[PDB]
RNA sequence: AAAGGUUUGGUCCUGGCCUUAUAAUUAAUUAGAGGUAAAAUUACACAUGCAAACCUCCAUAGACCGGUGUAAAAUCCCUUAAACAUU
């Protein structure tokens, strides 16, 4: 079977990086944090261009996309059932192995319940206790209150989606249900309000386009990419959609006509586009502006 | 102090404040003060239920195994913790005490039934 | 104004810029240089600029310097095995001398990194204790755990004063 | 706590031991639990003692230990 | 340093004390004698435990 | 004087004599003989670039030479011969400051 | 004993947009035109504990206390912004604005609560995921093969359960501790008896 | 058998190292067998009481 | 230190003293409750009670915990060897 493309596939990372874009001014926007007096260097045009190159190298490492994973499966394993200890304790004991050189997902965290059952700690219990003994800067032991739907909607009204996602990465694990819930809610709000520009030149753009492709709702991103004159991006998105859905009518139509460039986007409109009429209109208007002006 | 004689032991060192106990599992020479000089800290024990109702024990099982392999004795409270965790077998007195509690509650239940039967006799008298 | 010439040499940041960390075999480094001449200029700068940095990173190595004893400047290292490594530094820049000694008798970056990690093996984040040694002194500081009675009064039922009263009442 | 050179208390001259009373059924069961419990813990303490000595020998004279020593000399 | 000075009395005391112990060693007939009326050892005045009476 | 000029963020230390006239004459003397970034680019012919720790490695060009940009890199000595003030350096050497230093004060 | 009653108690944010606020304060912070009265040039490192005691106001009420309509609430973000550094995002210490220690604590809690609910913006650093590897196939997070005793339902070790002593051994103990014995106990209840209530 | 947690840690290590087996970890008690508590002890190394009378 | 006050008929320089900040003890005046921490004139003399036992005899322990800052430039850090009244 032809393997389903992955998020980390070298081809997917190429396309997702391209559509995301780069902007040294947005990637290195000044942080509102304690400040220090700036330093100054006299540089030639050769040295200045070299410095810009290193800045673009850092912007690449800065824009590294966070993992997109499937929801973890509940841990429900009972190590022992010592019924002799039933009724001798009122509160659960949680035992955490805190050996330094063990990966956190390979640590043994067990719970001795009042009934006497010795079981493995659940996912929510595992993450809480690992914060208490291996604290991570940015993460809190108890789930914050900013992730509540009412609080999240407030952040969306202020157009603070990149923060909602940066907070979701410091707090929750990539495979946790809360992580997937918050990300899918942020991506969904961007679509309805056409706020795709907020996450451009950010590490969160790749996951957003991935989510739309898998959910077959790239229509809005194509319309918005075209209206911003980013039609190379729109074509690459249609390539990614024809890669993760090979047996789709749209992918089979592009093979029949050997479509390339702007042709690929036109094929998508007729075949699988939820709102094909608008993609053609925006694509047509773009062609008219380009042809008329140049 | 300059001790002469004694052995290394794994025990609980009491910390915290009044009515708020907190324990540090440590490996220390047995003659040292309870909260004084130790060799290594091997974990912690919080005996008070937290917001989720969980008493939290942390055990550095790699260092604990190291010090038991070098002759370190265990205090009876620490042997009870290792038994509840599953790293050691349940201590004999953990089982015996649980059996005593079972025999003691059986008497209480029987006495209540006898009292209820005596109360039933009062109901019969009316 | 800091006294002397090139007062930057007497700053901790400058002293820490030295990169030559000798191998454990190195025990002594005798420096023979001439105060007058043209082919010994690099050696004079090496004594002026580099010897402080070398000593700072190698506190246990004996650096003894001799002046105007030979026609040409040279460096001779004495190793613990008994070997003597002679280096000729005439017509060589001070930077060139530092790079030469680093190659032949300097520890590699990989070796130095491993030692740093080993030094910190016994520090654990989960460990509780004084600020000098640990992040948190008590579990009361942790979020969700019962707070310290001093900061937050405990519930009456969790207090010995209250419990003792009930036992008398019983 | 008192030193060996301190005088004994006068309120405690009368003291004599009062050994606890023994339940035959539970005393015997408990004696067997201690024997079997201490056997298991001695087997585990021995296994822990071997991991300590194995790990120490690997570091002192393991494959990796020997190669690095000659690599430095070369 | 060099202001730490010998302690002749301390050295003399240790040796002298140890010698007396060897000279005046007790015998089993004295250390383990017993008074059967009180079940107490006369040497040390150590009363035997109850389960041994 | 700084409020009269419009300077909002600065540090200064005054030592020696506290003569008010000499402090005002010396203050204006120094503030009027400073060198703007645009001036420095013209004198040396090179770009003046700025590196902020809150902006990462992003190079910020604050002044470009008015005429011809040079191609000879400015000499960077291995060890500079700058004359350093003990007062500035002493802090970074880990020496304890006075109890009067950096006290909490009202907004200026 | 009659402190004035603010009309904006329910909606504190309204005051900061009203014409009355603009006339009194303009576009400068509410602490701009406040000065503290103290001996010496170096001021005390703490401000006064509180400006209001039992409906009485102190001589020089602090910026918050002097204006009763000003309300320190997490929803009144425009007021809270004035007490946070725009460039560094650090809350100013009490001497900086001259607020009393009581209101400074109240302001700090309101700012912290406003940030937690997202009403007041702050800088979120970018942090990498916790784990280098995200596999969940280790036994700790997976299913361990059930032990033979667990499948059968037996105790983990045989001595965990009560094993009736042999009759000869019970007699051996009755002789050894003759005269200091307790009533012999039989097998304990199979389960924990439900607590009588 | 091994204690419940210590048995799970052994089986988990097996899978990590690629050792595939359903063998049950077992402790060997032969090497560490305890004498009875009343077993005669070594008199040669035992202490003797001092010669100071009370 | 972000400094200020004070030499003179007056100015500049030099220079000390003092003020403003922070904390501990004692004292004057004054004082509701609750939680927590700490408790401290004195190596001067001490009434009284208690602070080390356990345990089938042998042994083990009372060499610890607790207290004070006597003596002493007394030490820190490091190397080597050796035992251990030990496990
Ligand atoms: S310091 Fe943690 S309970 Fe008080
Ligand atoms: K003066
Ligand atoms: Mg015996
Ligand atoms: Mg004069
Ligand atoms: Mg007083
Ligand atoms: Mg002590
Ligand atoms: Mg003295
Ligand atoms: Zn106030």
């Amino acid at each position: 079977e032809v393997k389903k493309p992955a998020f980390m596939d070298e081809e997917v990372q190429r396309i997702l990086t391209k559509i995301t874009g780069l902007d040294l001014q947005k990637t290195f926007r000044p942080a509102i944090q304690p400040l220090k007096p700036p330093t100054y260097k006299l540089m030639t045009q050769a040295q200045l261009e070299e410095a810009t190159r290193l800045a673009v190298e850092a912007a690449k490492v800065r824009l590294k996309m966070p993992p997109v994973l499937e929801e973890r499966k509940p841990i429900n394993d009972v190590l022992a059932e010592d019924k002799i200890l039933e009724g001798t304790e009122t509160n659960k004991y949680v035992f955490t192995d805190i050996s330094y050189n063990i990966p956190h997902r390979e640590r043994f965290i067990v719970v001795r319940e009042p009934s006497g059952t010795l079981r493995k700690a659940s996912w929510e219990e595992r993450d809480r206790v690992i914060q208490i003994y291996f604290p991570k800067e940015g993460r809190r032991v108890l789930p914050p209150v900013i992730f509540k739907d009412e609080n999240l909607k407030t952040m969306y009204s202020q157009d603070r989606h990149a923060d909602v996602l940066n907070l979701c990465v410091a707090q929750f694990e990539p495979d946790s249900a809360e992580y997937i819930k918050v990300h899918h809610q942020t991506y969904e709000d961007i679509d309805r309000h056409g706020k795709y520009e907020l996450l451009r030149s950010t590490r969160h753009f790749g996951g957003m386009a991935w989510y739309f492709v898998n959910k077959k709702k790239i229509d809005g991103l194509l319309i918005d990419q075209i209206q911003r004159d980013l039609v190379d991006d729109a074509t690459s998105l249609v390539q990614l959609y024809h890669m993760l859905h090979p047996d789709g009518q749209s992918a089979q139509e592009a093979k029949e006509q050997a479509a390339e460039g702007v042709d690929l986007i036109k094929v998508f409109a007729k075949t699988e586009a939820q709102r094909g009429a608008y993609i053609e209109l925006a694509l047509q208007t773009y062609q008219e502006i380009v042809t008329s002006h140049s | 102090k300059a001790y002469h004689g004694g052995h290394l032991t794994i025990r609980l060192a009491l910390g915290g404040c009044t009515n708020r106990p907190f324990y540090r599992i440590v490996a220390a020479h047995n003659k040292c003060p309870r909260d004084g000089r130790f060799v290594e800290q091997l974990g912690s024990y919080d005996p008070l239920p937290n917001s989720h109702g969980e008493k939290l024990v942390a055990l550095n099982l790699d260092r604990i195994r190291h010090w038991i392999g070098c002759g370190a004795h265990l205090s009876k409270p620490m042997e009870k913790l290792l038994g509840l965790s599953g790293f050691f077998p349940l201590h004999p007195m953990m089982i015996t005490n649980a059996e005593r509690l079972r025999r003691r509650r059986a008497r209480e239940v029987l006495l209540a039934s006898q009292k209820a039967e005596s109360e039933a006799k009062e109901t019969e008298a009316s | 104004p800091m006294k002397g010439r090139f007062p930057i040499r007497r700053t901790l940041q400058y002293l820490g810029r030295g990169d030559v960390v000798f191998k454990e075999s190195v025990k002594i480094m005798t420096v023979n240089y001439n105060t007058y001449g043209e082919l010994g200029e690099g050696a004079r700068k090496f004594v002026f600029f580099n010897i402080p940095q070398i000593q700072y990173k190698n506190p246990w190595v004996q650096i003894m310097m001799f002046k105007n004893m030979t026609p040409s400047p040279f460096l001779r290292f004495y190793l613990d095995s008994g070997e003597q490594v002679l280096v000729d530094v005439e017509t060589k820049s001070n930077k060139e001398i530092m790079e030469h000694i680093k190659k032949i008798l300097g520890k590699k970056e990989e070796t130095l990194r491993e030692e740093e990690l080993e030094k910190q093996q016994r520090f654990h984040p989960g460990n509780f204790g004084p600020r000098k040694y640990c992040l948190r002194e008590c579990m009361c500081e942790v979020e969700g755990q019962v707070p310290c009675p001093g900061l937050v009064p405990l519930p009456k039922e969790m207090t010995g004063k209250y419990k003792a009263a009930l036992k008398a009442s019983t | 706590r008192k030193t060996r050179h301190d005088p004994p208390a006068k309120s405690k001259v009368g003291r004599v031991q009062t050994p606890p009373a023994v339940d035959p059924a539970e005393f015997f069961v408990l004696t067997e639990r201690y024997r079997q419990y201490r056997e298991t813990v001695r087997a585990l303490r021995l296994e822990f003692t071997l991991e300590v000595r194995r790990k120490l020998h690997e570091a002192r004279a393991g494959v990796l230990a020997e190669r690095k020593a000659q690599q430095a000399i070369t | 340093r060099k202001k730490v000075r010998p302690r002749l009395i301390a050295e003399l005391a240790r040796r002298v004390r140890a010698l007396r112990e060897q000279r005046n060693q007790p015998r089993d007939s004295q250390l383990y004698a017993l008074d059967y009326e009180t079940l107490t050892r006369p040497h040390s005045g150590r009363r035997l435990p109850v389960r041994a009476w | 004087i700084c409020r009269l000029i419009g300077i909002k963020d600065m540090y200064a230390r005054v030592t020696g004599s506290m003569n008010m006239l000499n402090l005002t004459r010396g203050l204006f003397h120094g503030l009027a003989r400073q060198e703007t970034h645009q001036h420095l680019a013209d004198k040396k012919g090179l770009h003046v670039v700025e590196f902020r720790e809150e902006c990462g490695p992003l190079p910020i060009v604050v002044a470009s030479p008015h005429g011809a940009l040079s191609k000879e890199p400015e000499p960077e000595p291995e060890v500079p011969d700058t004359k350093l003030d003990w007062q500035d350096v002493k802090a970074m050497q880990g020496l304890k400051r006075s109890v009067w230093f950096n006290l909490k004060r009202p907004a200026t | 004993s009659s402190l004035p009653v603010s009309p904006y108690e329910s909606e504190p944010w309204k005051y900061l947009d009203s014409e009355e606020y603009h006339n009194r304060y303009g576009s400068r912070p509410v602490w701009a035109d406040y000065r503290r009265n103290h001996k010496g040039g170096v001021p005390p490192q703490r401000t006064r504990k509180t400006c209001i005691r039992n409906n009485k106001v102190a001589g020089n009420p602090c910026p918050i206390c002097r204006d009763h309509k000003l309300h320190v609430d997490f929803r009144n973000v425009k007021l809270l912004e004035q007490f946070v550094c725009a460039h560094t995002g650090i809350i100013f210490h009490a001497p900086y604005t001259g607020v009393c220690m009581k209101q400074h604590k109240k302001l700090t809690q309101a700012i912290q609560k406003a940030r937690e609910c997202g009403l007041l913006s702050y800088y979120v650093p970018q942090v990498e995921p916790r784990d280098a590897d995200f596999g969940t196939v280790h036994g700790a997070v997976s299913v361990t093969p059930p032990a033979p005793t667990l499948l059968s339902g037996e105790p983990w070790y045989p001595w965990y359960s009560w094993q009736q002593p042999p009759e000869r051994e019970l007699s051996r103990l009755r002789r050894l501790y003759q005269g200091n014995l307790l009533e012999e106990s039989g097998p304990p209840p199979e389960s924990m008896p439900e607590m009588p209530t | 058998p091994y204690p419940p947690l210590l048995r799970a840690m052994i089986l988990a290590e097996r899978q990590k190292n690629g050792d595939t087996s359903v063998q049950e970890p077992l402790l060997n008690l032969e090497r560490t067998r305890m004498r009875p508590w009343d077993y005669p002890a070594k008199q040669e190394t035992k202490g003797r009481a001092k010669g100071t009378p009370v």
